[PDB]
């Protein structure tokens, strides 16, 4: 009466058996979920700057003292 | 047995970029020109005739076996620095003695 | 209404032809079965340059078709584009050379020469102008080394005085193709010398570079080598078909490249080569297609104007352009690159412009030059010559069908001389 | 030809 | 126009012609019996077939063929099989007794008697097709009706035909097994006596194909079936530029002068590849390159020889399928970068490259693998110096002996025959290592 | 028109040149499809700078991508703002030089000098004014130190009046990152010196107490330290690439900076500079902007300027303010610090004033300084050299691939006469 | 174009390939039948393992591994295991006989019987490879396979394809562990062999990492599939910057040249943190600094030789997870100023660090904890001195009664092998302490 468990049964055929566990999913994807939206810089954001965007040539014929 | 440049197309046509990364086989690129007009130097059977220089190679070429390969290889090191003067001394009596080897399975 | 013959022989010259042809009618508007279907008037305006008009709206080409074996004209007759030929003018044997320019020239050519003949005179007579004769072939081939050169020389002995043209397709220095290409390629050239008026030295290897690193293309296959062909003839020869600022005939092509009378092998270019997916980035302007023109890699030769000097460029811009843009590029890229150019000739750049691009094109852009660069393919060429004729190598066949080894002596010598005046007028000084 | 080569065919 | 006239000697080449036939027939939609399977191609007329068929007044595919043995053994096992019906009853002409391997008997003594019929047979065969290309012949070097009376027909042949090729599928004799024992003299003698008369003769010796099938299809014991289905795989990607359509077309009348040097060496060498069954072909892609080294690897030939120890002449590359000719380049460029390949000198530009896009038929039962693409090499190498060494060796061992002269003696050949034979192969190994330097 | 060429080599240079490319794209207004989504003409009117016009409002970097072995390349392509690059601008290799100066100089890595130079050539001679070419390089390395410095040869020869810019990623005080790299920085710099015009040392400690004590920031990553980068290199072009008050481009600062030819290492600075939580401490003014950029905090390189004395320095200011504010305030400076200023040269501030700031700053400043402090680098390099030169380690590998003893000796004393040369320069008195 | 081949020789080897092969199909999310499972879109479109799987038209991942062993099983149990489908049957390589922990049996007789075979295998390997980075040899200095066909082939790779990197991957046998006789002699003769046919060789031992999962992992019973477990991840750490985004790549020519400061000098240690269990990494905060301490730590190595003994030459530390630079630098830096870590005196610059963002992969089944970072750690002391002083005392102490000698004398070398190997390793320890002082 050979031994049940431990009778015939190789090595490699008990250790490097086919990958099979329901945690796979945390291998390659967090569940955790990202925390925030991101979106690009807006011209709110970039115009936000006084007088943006306007250089020292646009002073002359312009009727507005130079408070800059 | 002869492959004479390509010019520009050089990118390709290297053994390491064709996908093989053994030791390359060297060619004769930059063909050379003559004046015109050759002799003859053989018959109708593809024999030199008597006269013309013959190599003193194998007819075969030089291909040696694995069973007839020297039990020594050298090394590849090719650089010759931070060695003994011993050292060097075996390694290049090494090279020589494998290279005769070669010579001998060749011819 | 000037009009010219085309002659295809052998497998590759049938194959190129046959895309040569598809191409030509496709921008003429001309459908499989022969009518007119094209959109503007312009496309049938000189349509006489290439068509023969039949009975009704068909317009079959001005073309002969010659090959020893029914074979490759069995596959373009059962081939797209290959109903419009006239069954008249494939003219074929029985045996079909085995790659022997002996057998094509002396022996299985001697007795198709009068058939052909009397289909290329007929053909001819029927023109009104008659500028000349444009033949497609390879110096690697049975009949398309040996009969072609026949054909030309017999040509030549019925109309002196006619352009011609061979577009040559030259043996590769990479791989093989055939292992008798020296023997061909030496003993084709030697008829190529002293019978063409112009030759394109035409080579597989570069244009495989061309076809796979320009335009990416993946498997390349031989329609689109032979469309790439197709397209550097269609862009020689348009000067005939469509009016332009500037245009320039077959004949102002020849005189205005070779200088000496055996100096007449060049090296085509077609210059609008944009890779899949680079178009976006791409800026389509007159310097980059100058640019893209005067680049060492665009070249349909695998000889190097960088290694050699260029003693006549021609560039035919086909499309709507500007003279400032043409003449200062060409006069800029001859002063930065004045070392790849004879100082004895001035301004050594003929300009063509036409005025109609390709369909679905906005320019392009035909190049064509006569370096002295192209003295390494026939050096390669006669090495190889060399290298089998001084142990006789599969030279049993050549002396089997009836033909001496002093033919293979003169071809060599006149080849080796070839490279001389090459060379010559490469090293050769103002004052 | 299965039948000459089988690896099974002397079991068979 | 494109037609090849078949013509198989003995019994080596009535089984192989049994195999190139059905493989034929397969690829061509021939049933077995004589026609079309009806609706099969109602008005496409697909003339294709008209390489290896000819066309009556009664609808009825008929080979160009010739099959003679000398014993009515394999012939009437054709003349009783499934194709029964396909072949006309006069091209299958046999003698009543056989050479038994003997050079001199069948070619001195009984084969006078059938070499008018077959002659005859030929006559008709080539008179009927207009635009011959050349004679396919298949026959083997082991000895008897392969040996004698197919160089007699080769001599009849030269005589009354002329510049037409006349390319052989020769069995040649293994370095280690064999079947009879006086077939060195045999491939001796036909040596000497097919020298002059043939233009190419492929070399399909047995013992390689043998190890190709126990190392590459995985078969433990391979059989003539096996090998028989190998030549006609061979013969159909040499012969298959003429009935399909191509990129790069060859015919018949390029082998000849693509890989024969010189007159005396015409004795190139056929390989396959891919030679890969399923379950293995299923694991890796067989691309080009892959393909084209698995030629130039020296455990694939059909011969039982290294070429890494000899000078490569000339090669032939047929490829037949998917295949593209900047691939084609790759490899080339590649095999010719690679050491292991040596070219002879005076061969600076060495290949001959044909391109087909006629994928390889699958003979259903059979044991190769289907695949998009694959390629037939041609080579004509120095390598088979061994070969003829080996063999004049052992021709050598057993005419200083006089062993098994008397029975050539006695039927109709003087020893003097023998001299010349083997003189004239001591010249031929010495044009075989003259070529090297 | 001053184009300039930009080249990133090697794995730095691959990530550090596609940040920089990136924010330069946000300056200009080019999303990462390559349109145009601009607020104002003034981001259009110098795009030709950095950009190359294409189809639409399509705008192509002239970039070239410089690479032994794909990788980074790859990420760099594959992550965004990559596929705005030219396709025919990723030069890469296959094997890698990979640490290796010998292997990047003299071995495959020069068997893509052609088609580099092929693709400079392309896009240097796609040009009317051409100020220069700048390098993003990483000496320390293989491919970014010895193809780098080849390529900086090379195109040196080709072009020399020309502008040579280069942004060194020096090696560090303190980890290594790299066995090797004092023979790469020494056989890297030895290049530099002979050939580049102007050269930043960008240091990764620098770049890493930067984002540890003015920015916090927890976790820093390479992208910010590649920005921090990136912001200094638009700040030496923002002159060129909008207008302002007192406009200074590559030359005027290299002209202002080197008073000898063999000073021409920098140590760049960017400082508006601000924690996460700090905005509610610095309301963002010029003087406090000035001090920034003199405080030794906010410096590029391990190099502290109060151990030696500033040569020259520039600053190249952003945004709106007044020019009476900047001049006393870089005055107020010089005079506070009398001694870390060379006493022979008066005012060694060279300011320049652009009046559009980068986006969201109200203003920045840009801080590049030559001073005598680079001897300490330069000095820290030869004694790593020297401790591994005595005994040989590590050099079997370079004398293998291909030099010998001789380079590495002269690469020590040339850099050792540096050494010298800012030692004799710091001390040197007026009279 | 990263390509890495894979050669496992000897069933150490093989057992380790099954492990490492394991590994990369877990990590590439290919099945054991060698396909994705059923979905292109996990990676969406992706070829990053084009670095280990070669891949045909179907979607079948063939591994670009040869598995070489003179003996059958193991081999035969990789063909008839779960991974069965995924491995081409050629590259499984077996012999007849067993080279039965003889040298002589690995490198004259037994062992030049397949090398052929494998040399070819490994041609079509490199030739399927669009430019390789180099060989991965695993193997153990125990005897036999993996030590005379390994130290043979190594000999031949290094004269076909000259300066191709070789690294190396070997179970250096124990300090006192030992499960064969001859290991010293089969070690000496391989060492002998491969000093000049090398680039960098990795040890590992059992010992140590049975010391390992004792400690750390609290495995009572660690059977090989545990070592080969922990070898598999050191090796994945290895090669992870060729297929993942890193912020410092790393690629397998590095190795050699920011390792190896002397060319006989080319034998570094290898080490794995944190090798934890789950009940310990519950605990331990496993940061950055801990985990690089940890590595230097003399308890975690796994080449049972104390560091503390010997001076570090140069260290290339592996981080991948999501690690931040600026502490690597800290703790590498704080290392530095640490002083139970000595360096020699002419290397400062003393570390190649490569930092990627792939975290460590959790195998299903496996022993070690999940981790968000870790460091293989791979340093060049001059400690291994020792283990060479010890292993040549072992080879002294059997040879001088030339003990076992006759063995290799009758399976085919003589005594000047012998004796110019124990010169050689000689010569190699004076070199040790010549490059210590
Ligand atoms: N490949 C292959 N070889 C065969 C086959 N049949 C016979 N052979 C070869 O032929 C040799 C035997 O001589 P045969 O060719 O049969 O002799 P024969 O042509 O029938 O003439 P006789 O000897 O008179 O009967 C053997 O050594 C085989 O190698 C076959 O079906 N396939
Ligand atoms: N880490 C690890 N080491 C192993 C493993 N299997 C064997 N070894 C080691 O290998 C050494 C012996 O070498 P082997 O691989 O068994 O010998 P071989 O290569 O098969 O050659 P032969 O003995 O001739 O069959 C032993 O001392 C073990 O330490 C394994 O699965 N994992
Ligand atoms: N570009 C191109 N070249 C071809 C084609 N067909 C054949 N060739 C070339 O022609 C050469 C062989 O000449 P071949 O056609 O056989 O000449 P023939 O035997 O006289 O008909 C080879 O070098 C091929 O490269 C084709 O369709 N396109
Ligand atoms: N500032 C910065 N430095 C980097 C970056 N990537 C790598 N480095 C530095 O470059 C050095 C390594 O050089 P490496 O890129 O391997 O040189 P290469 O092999 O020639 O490409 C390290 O010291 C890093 O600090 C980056 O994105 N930004
Ligand atoms: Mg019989
Ligand atoms: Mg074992």
């Amino acid at each position: 009466k050979r031994v049940p468990h431990a009778g015939m049964k190789t090595t490699m055929t008990s250790s490097y058996k086919t990958p099979s566990d329901p945690k796979m999913t945390e291998l390659f994807s967090c569940p955790v979920d990202t925390p925030w939206v991101i979106p690009e810089a807006g011209p709110i954001q970039t115009f936000s700057v006084p007088n943006m965007y306007t250089t020292e040539y646009k002073t002359y014929a312009s009727g507005k003292p130079i408070t800059v | 047995s002869s492959h004479f440049s390509a010019n520009q197309y050089k990118q390709a046509f290297d053994s390491r970029r064709l996908q093989n990364s053994q030791i390359p086989q060297t060619y004769k690129e930059r063909p050379s020109s003559y004046e015109g007009f050759t002799q003859i130097i053989a018959n109708d059977r593809g024999h030199l005739k008597q006269g013309v220089p013959r190599s003193k190679d194998s007819p075969w070429g030089g291909f040696v076996g694995t069973w007839e390969m020297p039990k020594k290889i050298p090394g590849n090191v090719t650089t010759y620095m931070s060695r003994g003067d011993p050292a060097i001394d075996n390694i290049q009596k090494t090279r020589a003695e494998h290279n005769e080897y070669m010579r001998q399975a060749v011819s | 209404m000037r009009e010219i013959v085309h002659m295809q022989a052998g497998q590759c010259g049938n194959q190129i032809g046959a895309k040569f042809w598809e191409v030509i009618s496709d921008e003429h508007g001309i459908d499989p079965t022969g009518t007119y279907h094209g959109d503007s008037d312009l496309q049938l305006e000189r349509i006489n340059v290439y068509y023969n008009e039949a009975t009704g709206g068909k317009y079959v080409p001005r073309a002969v078709l010659v090959d020893l074996e029914p074979g490759t004209m069995d596959s373009v007759r059962s081939g797209p584009f290959g109903q419009i030929f006239r069954p008249d003018n494939f003219v074929f044997g029985q045996s079909g050379a085995g790659n022997n320019w002996a057998k094509g020239h002396y022996t299985e050519g001697a007795e198709l020469v009068d058939s052909v003949l009397d289909v290329v005179r007929k053909e001819a007579e029927s023109c009104d102008c008659l500028q000349g004769f444009q033949l497609t072939h390879s110096l690697g081939g049975g009949t398309g080394s040996g009969m072609g050169t026949l054909l030309i020389s017999k040509i030549r002995e019925e109309y002196p005085d006619r352009i011609m043209n061979t577009f040559s397709v030259v043996p590769s220095p990479k791989v093989s193709d055939t292992v008798v290409e020296p023997y061909n390629a030496t003993l084709s050239v030697h008829q190529l010398v002293e019978n063409t008026d112009e030759t394109y030295c035409i080579d597989n290897e570069a244009l495989y570079d061309i076809c796979f690193r320009t335009l990416k293309l993946t498997t390349p296959t031989y329609g689109d080598l032979n469309h790439l062909v197709s397209a550097t003839m269609s862009g020689v020869t348009t000067c005939l078909r469509f009016p332009g600022q500037l245009n320039a005939d077959l004949r102002k092509l020849a005189v205005n490249m070779v200088p000496f009378p055996r100096l007449h092998f060049f090296m085509p270019g077609f210059a609008p080569l944009t890779s899949r997916g680079s178009q976006q980035y791409r800026a389509l302007t007159v310097p980059e297609l100058t640019q893209q023109m005067f680049d060492a890699k665009n070249m349909m030769a695998a000889c190097d104007p960088r290694h050699g000097r260029y003693l006549t460029v021609a560039a035919i811009f086909r499309g709507r352009m500007s003279m400032k843009e043409v003449d200062e590029q060409m006069l800029n890229v001859q002063n930065k690159n004045s070392s790849y150019f004879v100082e004895w000739i001035p301004n050594n750049v003929k300009t063509a412009v036409c005025d109609i691009p390709p369909r679905g094109l906005k320019m392009s852009a035909t190049f064509i030059g006569n370096s002295t660069a192209i003295q390494e393919l026939f050096k390669r060429i006669s090495e190889q010559f060399t290298a089998m004729f001084r142990r006789k190598a599969f030279l049993h066949w050549y002396t089997g069908e009836g033909m001496d080894e002093m033919e293979f002596t003169e071809a060599e010598s006149n080849m080796n001389d070839l490279v001389s005046e090459y060379q010559q007028y490469q090293d050769a000084t103002a004052e | 030809e299965w039948d000459l080569y089988d690896p099974e065919a002397k079991k068979k | 126009m494109r037609e090849c006239i078949s013509i198989h000697v003995g019994q080596a080449g009535v089984q192989i012609g049994n195999a190139c036939w059905e493989l034929y027939c397969l690829e061509h939609g021939i049933q077995p019996d004589g026609q079309m399977p009806s609706d099969k191609t109602i008005g496409g007329g697909d003339d294709s077939f008209n390489t290896f068929f000819s066309e009556t007044g009664a609808g009825k595919h008929v080979p160009r063929a010739v099959f003679v043995d000398l014993e009515p053994t394999v012939v009437d096992e054709v003349r009783t099989g499934t194709y029964r019906q396909l072949f006309h009853p006069e091209q299958l002409i046999t003698g009543k007794e056989d050479a038994a391997n003997n050079y001199a008997r069948g070619h001195y003594t009984i084969g006078k008697e059938i070499v008018d019929l077959v002659l005859d047979r030929i006559r008709k065969l080539a008179d009927q097709c207009t635009g011959l290309q050349g004679f396919l012949i298949f026959h083997s070097f082991g000895g008897g009706t392969g040996s004698g009376f197919a160089s007699l027909l080769m001599e009849r042949l030269s005589v009354d035909y002329g510049k037409k090729s006349k390319l052989e599928f020769a069995i040649y004799p293994a370095p280690q097994i064999s079947t009879a024992v006086v077939e060195p003299y045999n491939t001796i003698l036909t040596t000497h006596t097919t020298l002059e008369h043939s233009d190419c003769a492929f070399m399909v010796d047995n013992e390689a194909i043998y190890d190709i099938c126990r190392r590459n299809l995985d078969i433990e014991r391979p059989t003539y079936t096996n090998l028989n289905r190998l030549i006609a795989q061979i013969v159909s990607s040499i012969t298959a530029s003429l009935r399909f359509d191509g990129a790069l077309n060859v015919d018949l009348t390029e082998f000849q002068t693509n890989l024969v040097p010189y007159p005396r060496i015409h004795f190139p060498l056929a390989t396959y590849a891919p030679v890969i069954s399923a379950e293995k072909a299923y694991h890796e892609q067989l691309s080009v390159a892959e393909i084209t080294n698995a030629c130039f690897e020296p455990a694939n030939q059909m011969v039982k020889c290294d070429p890494r120890h000899g000078k490569y002449m000339a090669c032939c590359m047929l490829y037949r399928g998917d295949v593209v000719p900047k691939d084609v380049n790759a490899a080339i460029a590649t095999i010719k970068t690679k050491r292991t390949i040596q070219f002879v000198d005076w061969c600076p530009t060495g290949f001959k490259v044909g391109i087909n896009y006629q994928p390889p038929t699958v003979v259903p039962g059979g044991d190769l693998a289907k695949v998009q693409r694959a390629v037939c090499m041609l080579s004509n190498t120095t390598a088979i110096a061994e070969a003829w060494a080996r063999l004049d060796h052992k021709f050598d061992l057993m005419y200083a002996k006089r062993a098994f002269v008397h029975w050539y003696v006695g039927e109709g050949m003087e020893e003097g025959e023998f001299s010349e034979a083997r003189e004239d192969l001591a010249a031929l190994e010495k044009d075989y290592e003259e070529v090297g330097v």
